[PDB]
């Protein structure tokens, strides 16, 4: 029955003692931290606490957005040679570090995924020449379904893949999407594989990657300008923002304190030095 | 189907016959049918930190010797 | 699966030019840096070349760099692989190989490890008839 | 009144008893009991196997060697048990299974001797790999080590073999092999063996997973980390040695899918 | 003349004094006079495959032989 | 009314089901049902190990074949069963041990083919073996073959190299190789796959020793016997072929003093 914004508990009048009472001894190789206060060890007043831990619920730590990734999208001239671009990307968290790091104080969480998605766009060749305002469709190509190999194939047409069709210089775009994972949680760390290296097989036929399994596997987001060729190229990049809404988790780790490399965690050459110089007898 | 809750406030209007005072209560409605569209409604719950700070099998009296 | 079906079992002598294929027609998880395994009778199955699905993530064995090169038809779907000037060290069976999740060919990079739909294989021979 | 302590225990799983006289109390993991599986929980059909007594009961693995010198320890659950009389059996045969477990690592020395070792158990214990050329690049056999298990390096070592690789780990003892500093690892459930007063440390590991069975052949649940804090060091000599050994049981073991015999390639 | 309905809840907030526990309902509110104009309710209903899976003339009893 | 059938039946144990058109009934050894060990009945004190669908579940042997030269076959249980996946584990591991089976023999032909086939359990088989000079002389090995069986011959053949002896059984057909006429074998528990009638046999077997408990690893409760009692013919060929196959499965399996794997020498 106690909140995330309620009061926490008052510090007590507490005066002077000498017994068989041993607050201040104990022994953390029991594994257990002492749980004291400060009238354990000093003397202290009667304080009506007001503060409250409001601020760090699981809830408002993660109730934030934050840019998963930068997808980069043109429409050039018809005349071109190298033909349209059009992104593909991976759902996944593991491309920046900021939120990462945060996901990964725990083993595992569940939770409603908000997405947003500011889109920028600009003239690249220095002319004087038009665009006509652009609308992009960002499409959901989950796991098994076609993926895109032109900008104009038949796969844009989206009879069941979610897409957003979203007009320049409006509101960014943002819908929800809820817990969909495999698992009955989604898991940040695998210790383990996908595939079961068997004696009667050849070892190319048995090999997976370390950490890697499906838990994880979210299809991709396909996006492209869906104006036709323009004849001065045009360039611009989605940004897009996760914030995990509905959040709960399990299994607190420590957190991230060598940059990360990759998305398992491995780590590199001189980059294992996060603290600094310090002296043992100085403040 | 409105969703009315309240507000902890914080700092005050010199107002209680309208704000300040007397309980400041908040709405929200429900526009989708679907939770996952809901917005997050911050009013959470807190416990005891013991499944992390005392894990021990054995009761821990603070004031008694640890390991007796 | 996809559909790799894979041909091109020409017996060049040594130093000529020889096409490899295999079509990738059907878009699953598509195969991103894909994969060309040679199984020589005498050593084993060993990775070789690689050219990511959308990106120019190109990996090249040590043995064939330069003279082996890998692309493919970003709308034909079908894998080629340029290997010119042929020692008769790389007389082979060849295997093209489907890498799914893309990921699987950036985390690691080349193939091998994340890759589950295998190639049928084409004898190779290069050699001084 | 009897003379009851939290010192002197004594644990029985099956026709197996630990006994000791220098504990620092028990350890249960996030205050969870090992558990069967729930009917409001469960997930695959057909009836599940429960070997009980068969399985459950405690296994000691093979012992090493502490000294000034020793970076580390490692092991991970169920892989440490896997070639462990039934359980291993039972392990092998079906396609999916779950466990508890009561890990138990023993270490006494003398009065005059002394350290301190870290015993942290860490749920999805993925390690560091040795590449700086590929990541997640690992293979099964070098993760999963069995009952020997494997250690922690204070220097790391990147493979540059780019012919044939190494594929292995290169855990850090200080980043605790995965890139944190130690100094949280207290963050898991954990003991430590400070030679002045204990000679053992026991955990008790509920099954814990992102789901409620897995297959414990191509997944480890739990890892066993042990680690000095304080030096090892005795009287005056130069290269002492004390033996640590450690015993695991699994608890509330049962598994699903039987089928045929699965041998994996461990080597 | 709004239009309550549940929401099945998938994901939990830790929260039951707003959210997660105490059933939480959505409004709807038709604004137009032509059914056409209305969302999709997706409150819909489940039958038997029977029609399809059983379509035979006499009872079909599993346990049975399907020919006596 | 629904058309239910004595000769149409469906077994079910474990993951595993048996189906049958041409059943002749189902026999109960004894008219007693397999079961576990009785509170008032046991006797080793330890908590005792029952794998249920682990081990209780069909297995299928090697199949033989129906000629008409063949002379009958033989098997025994649990014996036949060593290496059948967990219950020959649970086997192999435990001092002790007890378990019912229902033994299901297939062998479907023609209406066309003809032939008596008497499947006999035989508690306590004990067969004759080959040497006029030494009794009681089959060895181990030759004793248990396990999943393949054995066979019944129709002229005994004593063994005369005493330089190294065979050491095996000689069980002449007609004394049902035990020194008795074959024709009371109907004495026990049984069932005659007639091919006119029916293609299978299923007979239903407690386990039966004079204590509640026994070494299964030292000691065959129950054999099984199959004897032609009517010679296989099909329309007017010379040398017709029939398949026999037989699926065992273990009942009520429970074992007790649990130790390390026993490896006996099987040759
Ligand atoms: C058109 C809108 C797109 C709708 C589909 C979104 C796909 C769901 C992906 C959610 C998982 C994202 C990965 C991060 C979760 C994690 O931290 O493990």
């Amino acid at each position: 029955a106690a909140t995330s914004r309620d009061a926490l508990p008052n510090t007590e009048a507490s005066g002077p003692t000498h017994s068989k009472e041993i607050p201040a001894l104990t022994a953390v190789e029991t594994g257990a931290t002492n749980p004291l206060v400060p009238s354990d060890t000093v003397q202290t007043r009667h304080v009506v606490q007001h503060r409250s831990r409001s601020e760090s619920s699981i809830e408002s730590f993660f109730a934030r957005g934050a840019c998963v990734t930068i997808m980069t999208v043109d429409n050039p001239a018809s005349t071109t040679n190298k033909d349209k671009l059009f992104a593909v990307w991976k759902i996944t968290y593991k491309d920046t570090v900021q939120l990462r790091r945060k996901l990964e104080f725990f083993t595992y969480s569940r939770f409603d995924m908000e997405l947003t998605f500011v889109v920028t766009a600009n003239f690249t060749e220095t002319n004087n020449g038009h665009a006509l305002n652009q609308v992009y469709q960002i499409m959901y190509v989950p796991p098994g379904a076609p993926v895109p190999e032109k900008w104009d194939d038949y796969t844009w047409q989206t009879s069941s893949n979610p897409s957003i069709f979203y007009t320049y210089g409006t509101a960014p775009a943002r819908i929800s999407v809820p817990y969909v994972g495999i698992s009955n949680a989604y898991s940040h760390f695998y210790d383990g594989f996908s595939k079961v290296p068997l004696k009667d097989q050849s070892a190319a036929l048995g090999d997976s990657l370390y950490g890697a399994a499906s838990l994880n596997d979210f299809g991709i987001l396909a996006v492209r300008v869906v104006n036709d060729h323009n004849p001065t190229k045009v360039t611009s990049k989605i940004r897009v923002y996760l914030k995990p809404k509905h959040i709960r988790v399990w299994c607190p780790r420590p957190p991230r304190a060598v940059a990360y490399y990759g998305p398992g965690v491995d780590y590199k050459d001189g980059t294992l030095t996060p603290l600094s110089t310090k002296d043992l007898t100085t403040y | 189907g409105a969703q009315v809750s309240s507000q902890k406030v914080g700092a005050h209007e010199n107002s209680n016959r309208a704000y300040g005072g007397s309980t400041i209560n908040y709405t929200t409605i429900n526009y989708y049918r679907d939770s996952a569209s809901n917005a997050a409604s911050k009013q959470d719950f807190s416990q005891d930190p013991s499944k992390f700070t005392e894990p021990i099998k054995d009761v821990l009296i603070k004031t008694a010797p640890m390991l007796n | 699966q996809v559909q790799l079906q894979e041909s091109g079992g020409g017996s060049v002598q040594t130093g000529g030019s020889l096409r490899l294929s295999c079509a990738a027609s059907e878009y699953t998880q598509s195969s991103a840096c894909m994969g060309w395994f040679r199984q020589a009778p005498g050593k084993e199955r060993e990775g070789v070349a690689g050219i990511s699905r959308f990106f120019g993530t190109a990996y090249y064995a040590d043995s064939v760099k330069g003279r082996f090169t890998i692309s493919q038809d970003k709308a034909k779907n079908t894998v080629y692989l340029q290997m010119n000037s042929l020692k008769p060290e790389d007389t082979a069976i060849y295997y093209c190989a489907a890498g799914q999740g893309c990921l699987t060919t950036i985390q690691a990079l080349g193939g091998a490890y994340g890759y589950n739909a295998w190639g049928q294989g084409t004898q190779v021979t290069v050699s001084s008839h | 009144a009897c003379g009851y302590s939290d010192r002197v225990l004594q644990l029985t799983l099956g026709n197996s008893t630990i006994t000791t006289q220098e504990a620092a109390n028990s350890v249960v993991a996030y205050g969870r009991w090992p558990e069967y599986l729930r009917d409001s929980e469960a997930n695959p059909v057909d009836q599940p196997t429960e070997p009980d007594v068969a399985a459950c009961r405690f296994y000691t693995l093979d012992t090493v060697s502490w000294t000034k010198e020793s970076r580390g320890w490692w092991w991970k659950l169920p892989d440490a048990l896997r070639d462990m009389g039934l359980f291993g059996q039972n392990m092998y045969y079906h396609y999916l299974g779950r466990s508890g477990y009561t890990v138990h690592v023993q270490c006494n020395a003398s009065k005059f001797h002394q350290g301190a070792l870290g015993v942290f158990a860490v749920p999805e214990m993925c390690l560091a790999g040795d590449s700086n050329t590929t990541t997640m690049h690992t293979s099964y056999q070098n993760a999963n080590p069995g009952e020997k298990g494997g250690t922690f390096t204070g220097t790391f070592t990147p493979d540059n073999n780019q012919t044939s690789p190494a594929r292995r780990f290169c855990p850090v003892d200080y980043l605790l092999g995965n890139g944190t500093l130690l100094g949280n690892a207290f963050v898991f459930p954990h003991q430590i063996i400070n030679l002045r007063t204990n000679n053992c440390a026991t955990l008790v590991l509920p099954y814990v997973n992102s789901l409620s069975i897995d297959s414990m052949v191509k997944h480890n649940n739990w890892g066993i980390a042990i680690l000095p804090l304080a030096p090892l060091n005795f009287a005056s000599e130069s290269s002492p040695e004390i033996p640590i050994t450690l015993t695991i049981a699994p608890m509330c073991c049962e598994f699903n899918g039987l089928r045929n015999i699965t041998l994996p390639r461990l080597q």
